[PDB]
């Protein structure tokens, strides 16, 4: 379920590369305090790093990273669901998925670069 | 080439998304040339070298290319295309080829094509 | 008179915003502001990068450099202390707004910070 | 008026400086404080204690509050956009000065700042 | 003295409330001592010195007063009273003296008090 | 030789030298466990802003108590993303505070590269 979120989450957010953080739709998969920060450092500054906050790339294949998402299972830190998701066959890019009523929210996505 | 430019100016967002160099390949795409695709703008010189460009140098011309090396906090470098008047990745530069102040506080080094 | 030292700075500023130039990187920005700010901005800028991902004097990522040097709008200062408060605008339409803070340094007003009008982060 | 709500709610925060639930910990906070803005800063005391390590709202870490209570002064708020900024300063020996932000919903805080140097 | 450790720590918040001068100073209120204020941590010696305390130096006893200089994020200093094991602020210090990782990294200078 | 005992090894060395009178980040032999890019940001970090977002950057709280935290350091088997070790780790015997843990392979040995907090983006 919270595989789940993810999976429908990348697909949705995938096939419609309007930006889909400006689309009311993706507050079906996203925190909502979430969705506004995103939008307003969006608006701000642009994403973290000035990549896409969502597959942490500036550029990639779509058609087959929309072929080849591949999740693992959730790992639980208390409330939280930690999601590890791949794109692409080849090279894939991994980012992490954090998620938390009787859904499951996206409320942070990280990506497995080293800080400096 | 010239329809490349128009292109990117056409498809712009409000503001960044981080997408720049997504949509100054499309924009190039459209003009005629599929450059072989790559994650970060900062690696795009060997694949655009791997099709018609070649290296400018002095004043830009409309359908120009700039690649554009990490400054701090934007560790993927940045991609445009000149309109004639503006440079153009995922937004319309109203400033410059340098996309906000961490480029131009720290002038990371940059190639034309 | 600081309301003065704001516009001129701002002016200053502008001017030296550009591709070849940064205002942070010119010895000039002693003059305009105060020497553990500019000590700390430029640390900022070095490694994380500008506070909050925008400039910090101007508190935007992009803007037109003619609209904004021809449209710096100021309004009368605020005495807090010996804290100068000048609220400025740029641009004709749709104006950004800070709050540039400036003590007596000399016989100067240095800068010593700059405030956005952004909630709490 | 955004000086109004200013001083309503200073009033009412050292009025409960008194109590021993903390004033932010305090349901009533939100009849002045914007609702985002103080669910954050419950947050991050909850966290690492407020940026500084001061108080949020007071910008000191004690304070005579009989002496600030009946020596709250305010001036005209600048208006920024859609943003009202209020000066305040309390106490009548070395006032303290903060500017409140305030945005229209009722006006309500979104943000206190000091008037120390950026170093 | 020991009463005073003894509402310091009875008064505490979860976590710190930006007040730890506030609360040690009331804490010494209640054990008999009204301290001329300053606004920040820091600078809280002399009005400890001037109401009859000394400088301590050596392992704490249950009143003992610490003040502590600046660390990066923290201009205004630090402040806190020993209850016997546990040093209490505006909240009850698990570490040590030093409040958080900023204070144990820069290692700012202090000093300790004593009635 | 696995990133768990590598995470194991370096947060029981990090809580006994974390104290009022030493601080992990200071000491030289950080270097040993965390990557040195990440040691020198870290550094510049803690000497002007202060450690990000307020807390200990390591076990992401501002206070703790040692002794508790040294007896229950429990770690999940790691999550494999790509050539990216990501162990779990959680901290305490009452109600743990839970962090992540980035590290990478520098010379057969794992180096720490990054280490996240469950908290909501900001």
């Amino acid at each position: 379920s919270p595989e789940a979120a993810a999976i429908s989450f990348y697909t949705w957010f995938i096939q419609h590369d309007t930006y889909p953080l400006s689309e009311p739709d993706i507050e079906r998969y996203v925190a909502t305090d979430t969705v506004g920060r995103l939008r307003n450092d969006y608006a701000h500054a642009g994403p973290p790093n000035g990549v896409d906050y969502f597959l942490k790339v500036q550029d990639y294949d779509s058609r087959d990273w929309l072929a080849h998402i591949q999740v693992q299972r959730a790992l639980m830190l208390g409330d939280v669901a930690v999601v590890p998701v791949s794109f692409g066959s080849q090279d894939p890019v991994h980012v992490l998925v954090f998620l938390k009523d009787a859904t499951w929210k996206i409320i942070k996505i990280d990506d497995t670069w080293e800080y400096r | 080439g010239i329809s490349a430019a128009n292109y990117a100016a056409s498809n712009i967002e409000p503001n960044s998304v981080g997408r720049c160099a997504e949509y100054v390949r499309k924009a190039i795409e459209w003009g005629g040339i599929s450059l072989q695709r790559t994650r970060s703008a900062k690696d795009y010189g060997p694949s655009l070298l791997a099709a018609g460009f070649h290296e400018a140098i002095g004043s830009p011309m409309k359908g120009d290319v700039i690649v554009i090396q990490p400054a701090p906090g934007h560790p993927h470098g940045h991609m445009a295309i000149y309109d004639g008047s503006h440079w153009i990745s995922d937004f319309k530069q109203l400033h410059g080829f340098y996309p906000g102040p961490a480029y131009r506080s720290a002038k990371p080094a940059y190639k034309t094509y």
